[PDB]
């Protein structure tokens, strides 16, 4: 036989560059936006500054969203067995549906 | 060097001005230096290019 070696994500190294947080409704609250701005540092300049509009110091981020995708067929004699629909009291079908 | 110039830092000052629907005041602090150093204190080269 083979067996599978599994692998945890937190155990590799890659795990240092992102931040995994588990946040359970997002799937619900994602139907809009959230758009933090983070921060921009400014030098003090000398000289008065003007009194006008571009003060903007506050760049935004918007939320983008991704999924994952996985097919697990299972066959149609299987949940039959496993229902206890297609069973007989017999040791075969007993060992079959292990 | 060391001691290459006295550095006298003020006191801050604000200049509360509204414009347009807006508070936009400003800060100011001013200074003043002086380079107690007989003969030359500071030197500089180039490097690279």
């Amino acid at each position: 036989c083979s067996t599978l070696s599994l692998v945890r994500f937190l155990e590799l190294g890659l795990s240092v560059a992102c931040v995994c947080t588990k946040f359970p409704e997002l799937s619900y609250v994602a139907e809009g936006t959230i758009q933090f701005e983070v921060q921009q540092p400014m030098i003090a300049r000398d000289g008065p500054h003007p009194a006008d509009q571009p003060v903007h110091n506050y760049m935004i981020k918007r939320l983008d969203r991704r999924s994952l995708n996985a097919a697990f067929s299972i066959a149609v004699e299987a949940l039959g067995l496993i229902s206890g629909e297609n069973l007989d009291g017999t040791h075969i079908s007993s060992a079959m549906r292990l | 060097e060391k001691a290459s110039e006295s550095y006298f830092m003020g006191q801050m000052q604000v200049a509360r001005t509204e414009s347009g629907g807006g508070l936009h005041l400003q800060l100011t602090q001013p200074r003043a230096n002086v380079d107690l150093g007989v003969g030359f204190t500071a030197a500089y080269a180039a490097a690279a290019l």
